[PDB]
């Protein structure tokens, strides 16, 4: 109609009005002469231009987008198609069909919702939804515009076809297939060469848990992508996707129907997604010089906890960990750390944990699919494999409550995780290498509740040496009761009856950048070291092997990191050394 | 409603009968027409290539052209018939309904496309998930592996009817000739079988290779269609270069089958220069990962397992392995299982695996997929924590360590004591899960003792702490063998057979009783691995012809049943420190 018309010329005046919408369209089509990969035909529009410009078309598109973005979209492309003449002999055919899409920025008022708050007062509007992908569906193409040629008539012939998807608004169906003749009747030659087709896929998008109330099942809505939108995420990613809310089908109003059970269909129309200092790094690097630095940051790590200094002083170890390395013959070195903890359970060690998994910024939560070596199937059939928390915890850290109550299945896989860094996974049809550099901190309790402190953990919890063997630290903590003292830390408790932001910095900035190397003054500590402990034949955690001396490099460049000096030095083997006596012992 | 493109058929029909006529070997399309007209061929195939000369053979003399290469591709479907069309008229009830020959096109080669200063897109090889939906009706190739073949079936193409009242044959339940639409009286159709088109057709399924998936992704699929004479040209597990045409509101999409292909003096000179540096046998060994310490014995059991020993068929049916297998024992922390990870790296056919096999699909095969061992096949097997596998992991050990099935492995276990620290006091049996009827089936059974002293830990902690420090081995006055030529000259070696003399025939035997008859003191004394049985005289056979097939010997000497002599002494010297 005539207003379809005036809603296009009213979205040209505004690609006009601000030409740095359509100047960025002219690098794009003088990007893509120039490769004769292609940028797509996608521009993202700020809707408070679009606010400021036409108050009623910036509504339009939020409150009517059946009856605005059709027009806004042929103005885009009408602009695209006129502005430059395409001399491509054959490519201005085909490639220069391809209608132009739109996208969204800005502010979206009252359309920002969850898929709790999307209800059906929100349909048929264009909103900005939060959630996490769930699972994706199979990609296929979808015909757009049909291409024949009329052999007996000499001349080529052509059909669009609409869907109750691509259509915004409620157009005639066009169920029919590719057409075999045309009005005259003649039998059409077909041109698939010369036929446009897009395509399609489907993602389930659900309320993130972290504000889901209990008591409820969780709330998904499914969304629509295609073109360019088709392949760009995978399932559990933290996404926030601007599309038009759709309903579809019909709740049983054909015929009879009248069953009170059967309710409308709805989707989104998505077309938007969104995945998701110096003066700090100069006063980073200024409070490392400091003798008490790393004390100071042993104690900003768990404020809750009273005493644990050396526990504390390891976490900040195994957050700066050590450097890995690479040979000439193919092999590499592991650099990462893990720490274990043992004792009664309720004593300071879910404190602990909780500290350390809400701090680091790679934290990952484990208890007795973490293996990653399993598939889901999406609802047509078709199966993917699902991530795990060693593999998800690359450059990480991984917090493990209730390791004793792990599997022995888990236990085989980690055997190559904390020793090899990588996950070898063999399946009926599936192999694959996945790496898994990830530091390990866990937490394990006896199956009496109290510890026999006279015994180690191979007998006080059982498990195997070599999966025990594989933690660089080892702490046991058991609340023996003085009585004055545990006065000291109740009150706190009673009273409920170096900052971290900037921690956080130091510790990233300091992985970041200083990658330490050994030095010959560490070289006879280690090795006098390594042999005293050798010597030593009395009883301790554990005993003296090769991976002990492998710990005292780790822990000496992770002391080095927080020195932030790219060589070690003699005091950080000096410290390695008195740590890990402290935990043998 | 109409609308018109710069695609014109009459050219391109015109240049694909001139280019039939025109294009020399006479012609040789027509001489293929020919060979078809004399009824000794079934099928024909295009050659673009023939084409795309052609087309710079009309380029370079100033004639008209058209991109008829480009029209075929954009366009195969429709074109197919034009080739069939011009062949039907130019070759040597309506045509198409009785044509029983098959047409296919092969694809443009980059070299091709290269020297007449063209890309050549559609031959290129492209992975399943590369191909988009603006590849539908364009004949393409596809680089992949095959992972599954159907069997055949039939593919009727026109179903043909015979009808009582007129005797026409009707093709396509009553009869649609012309008499019996005149008449009142129809006669009703029956299935004539025989008289109907069967066309031979398979499914077939090609995936993306590892290599060509992206990170963290599972290798897509796509469909391919095989018809005609090109059947049985695809088996499932063969790494091909398929071409075809692309074939599809939402459509599925499969691809038809057109083409279908498989995938010294430059290593000498090599060879020559490590035959100049000399001490092959102990560079080799020398060589094998730097960074660990110095087990030079034990690393040669390595070189040998590596190069490995000589099948010998005997005859009857009755089977001598060629493989050999290596035990390594040790207590836990010693970083012995880096070792497993160099000898999997190095050799090509190197599988790991550690504890109990992965979800107990790792060993044997679950409904078939192989596990580990017959992944192996023909290769090398690394075990870490060899004894807490289960007895069914560890039965089905056994029959490789017996059979070899197929599982032609060299198996290299490495297992921790069984009581977490060995106790030299005890027999090897006492302190390993394994028992003798598994171990005696192994060659060499070096044992590793973590013994605490101050002067072999000092040497050790040097040489780890150096390895850390710096990129290299601090023995740095030894430049090693780099993987590749050291896999190069194992392959090198792997295609000489060494075979024994008379001379070390003798020594042989002499070795062999000189130490059977003394090692029952060994087993009396109840301190020694096991008692001298023909796994003595076979080993060192083995290991002999290792050696000789090491040294690319064409014949066994006495110094390497000497040198496998002392390496079978010098393993029970670990059970006495
Ligand atoms: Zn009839």
């Amino acid at each position: 109609d005539a207003v379809f018309g005036d809603r296009v010329r009213r979205f040209q005046e505004f690609l006009d009005t601000f030409t740095s919408y359509r100047d960025s369209v002219r690098s794009i089509q003088v990007y893509n002469s120039n490769n004769a990969n292609i940028l797509p035909h996608r521009i993202i529009i700020s809707l408070d231009d679009l606010r400021e410009f036409d108050r009623s078309f910036w509504s339009g598109i939020l409150v009517e987008p059946a009856y605005f973005i059709p027009p806004a979209e042929k103005a885009l492309t009408d602009l695209a198609d006129s502005m430059d003449d395409v001399p491509h002999p054959n490519a201005s055919a085909v490639s220069s069909r391809h209608p132009w899409k739109l996208s969204f920025k800005g502010s979206f008022g009252a359309h920002a919702l969850s898929p709790r708050t999307l209800t059906a007062q929100h349909l048929n509007k264009l909103v900005s939804v939060e959630g996490i992908v769930t699972k994706t569906s199979l990609v296929r193409p979808k015909l757009i515009r049909s291409v024949h040629y009329a052999a007996k008539t000499g001349r080529f012939h052509y059909r669009d076809y609409t869907d109750a998807t691509t259509t915004l608004t409620t157009r005639i169906p066009t169920p029919a297939i590719y057409p075999t003749e045309d009005t005259e009747g003649n039998k059409l030659t077909t041109e698939y060469g010369y036929s446009t087709f897009i395509d399609h896929q489907r993602i389930t998008v659900q309320e993130m848990p972290e504000m889901a109330p209990a008591g409820q099942l969780p709330r998904s809505i499914d969304v629509i992508l295609d073109d360019d939108l088709v392949d760009k995420t995978k399932p559990g990613d933290r996404v926030n996707v601007v599309g038009v809310f759709k309903s579809l089908g019909a709740g049983g109003m054909n015929q009879s129907n009248s069953n009170t059970l059967i309710g409308f269909k709805t989707l989104i129309l998505g077309n938007t997604v969104y995945p998701l200092t110096d003066f700090d790094i100069r006063n980073i690097n200024k409070l490392s010089k400091k003798k008490d630095i790393f004390d100071i940051l042993s104690q900003s790590l768990a404020p809750s906890i009273y005493g644990h200094d050396h526990i504390k002083k390891a976490i900040l170890l195994m957050l700066m960990g050590g450097v890995e390395k690479n040979l000439e013959n193919g092999s590499h070195l592991r650099g990462d750390i893990n720490i274990l903890m043992v004792g009664d359970p309720s004593t300071a060690k879910s404190q602990l944990l909780r500290f350390v998994l809400n701090t680091a910024s790679l934290a990952i939560a484990t208890t007795g699919g973490l293996t990653a070596a399993v598939t889901t199937d999406r609802e047509t059939g078709e199966r993917r494999l699902e991530a795990g928390a060693m593999v998800l915890a690359d450059r990480g850290v991984v917090c493990i409550d209730e390791f004793d109550k792990m599997t022995d299945v888990d236990r085989v896989a980690i055997h190559e995780v904390m020793e090899q860094q990588t996950v070898t996974i063999a399946k009926a049809g599936i192999h694959t290498t996945l790496n898994a550099r990830c530091s390990v901190i866990a937490a394990a309790n006896p199956v009496f509740g109290q510890y026999d402190v006279n015994r180690d953990p191979h007998q006080n919890i059982a498990l195997p040496d070599s999966l025990l063997s594989r933690f660089d630290l080892l702490f046991v903590v058991t609340d023996d009761i003085n009585e004055i003292r545990d006065r000291s830390i109740s009150e706190h408790v009673l009273r409920t009856h170096v900052t971290i932001p900037f921690l956080r910095k130091y510790v990233q900035y300091a992985k970041e950048r200083v990658i330490p190397q050994l030095t010959q003054e560490a070289i006879n500590v280690i090795v006098k070291n390594y042999t005293d402990l050798r010597n030593d034949d009395n009883t301790k955690k554990s005993p003296i092997t090769a991976r002990t001396l492998e710990t005292l490099i780790r822990l000496a460049t992770a002391h080095a990191k927080v020195r932030l000096s790219k060589t070690v030095n003699k005091v950080d083997a000096k410290v390695a050394a008195n740590l890990l006596r402290f935990a043998l012992l | 409603p109409s609308i018109q493109l710069p695609v014109d058929y009459n050219n391109l029909f015109n240049e694909i009968t001139d280019f039939l006529v025109t294009f020399k070997q006479g012609p040789k399309y027509m001489a293929m027409l020919q060979k078809v007209a004399n009824r000794e061929l079934n099928s024909v195939i295009i050659d673009l290539d023939d084409i795309l000369q052609y087309q710079n053979e009309k380029f370079l003399q100033g004639t008209q052209a058209d991109d008829l290469v480009s029209a075929i591709q954009q366009n195969a479907n429709h074109f197919t018939e034009l080739f069939c069309r011009a062949i039907d008229n130019n070759m040597p009830f309506p045509p198409n309904l009785t044509r029983r020959y098959f047409l296919y096109f092969k694809p443009l080669s980059q070299n091709c496309a290269r020297r007449y200063r063209k890309k050549a897109i559609s031959s290129k090889p492209l992975s399943v998930r590369q191909i988009k939906g603006d590849f539908l009706g364009q004949l393409i190739t596809v680089r992949g592996i095959i992972t599954r073949v159907s069997d055949v079936k039939p593919a009727v193409e026109v179903i043909a009817y015979t009808c009582d009242q007129c005797g026409y044959e009707v093709f396509q339940s009553e009869c649609t000739s012309e008499e019996c639409s005149q008449n009142q009286t129809k006669g009703q159709l029956f299935m004539s079988t025989r008289a109907s088109k069967f066309s031979a057709f398979q499914e077939c399924k090609i995936q993306e290779l590892s290599q060509q998936v992206p990170v963290g992704h599972i290798p897509r699929s796509l469909n391919i269609h095989v018809n005609g004479t090109l059947v049985r040209s695809l088996s499932p597990g063969d790494i091909v270069d398929v071409t075809g045409i692309f074939l599809p509101l939402l459509t599925e999409t499969y691809l038809e089958a057109q083409f279908v292909r498989q995938h010294t003096s430059d290593v000498e000179e090599r060879v020559m220069e490590l035959i100049t540096s000399g001490d092959v046998y102990n560079r080799l060994a020398k060589s094998i990962a730097p960074e660990i310490y110095g087990n030079l014995d034990v690393k040669k059991a390595l070189l040998l397992l590596l190069v490995g020993g000589v099948d010998k068929r005997v005859g009857d049916g009755m089977k001598i392995r060629g493989d050999i297998n290596v035990c390594l024992m040790g207590d836990p922390g010693v970083a012995k299982s880096q070792l497993l990870k160099a000898i999997c790296k190095i050799s090509p056919r190197g599988v790991y695996t550690t504890g109990k096999g992965s979800s107990g699909v790792g060993l044997t095969a679950a409904v078939l997929e192989g596990g580990a061992l017959v992944l192996a096949d023909n290769g090398i097997c690394c075990i870490d924590e060899f004894d807490k596998m289960d007895e069914s992991d560890r039965t089905a050990i056994h029959e490789v360590m017996e059979q070899q099935t197929n599982a032609r492995t060299s198996i290299l276990a490495a297992a921790n004591p069984l009581y977490g620290r060995y106790n030299p006091r005890l027999s090897p049996l006492d302190n390993i899960n394994l028992p003798a009827a598994l171990l005696s089936r192994f060659d060499i059974l070096f044992l590793m003792l973590d013994i605490p002293s101050r002067d072999d830990d000092e040497k050790l902690a040097e040489h780890v702490t150096y390895v850390h420090m710096h990129n290299k081995q601090p023995d740095l006055d030894f430049t090693p063998v780099e993987p590749s030529k050291m896999r190069e000259y194992i392959a090198y070696a792997k295609t000489k057979r060494p075979v024994m003399s008379e001379a070390v025939n003798d020594y042989v035997v002499q070795a062999y009783i000189r130490l059977r008859q003394d090692s029952k003191r060994e087993m009396d004394s109840k301190f020694s691995f096991g008692q001298a049985t023909p796994r003595t005289l076979l080993g060192i056979i083995r290991l002999s012809q290792a050696l000789a097939k090491l040294r690319l010997a064409d014949m066994v000497d006495i110094d390497d049943v000497e040198e496998a002599l002392r390496l079978v002494r010098v393993s029970k010297e670990s059970l006495y420190q």
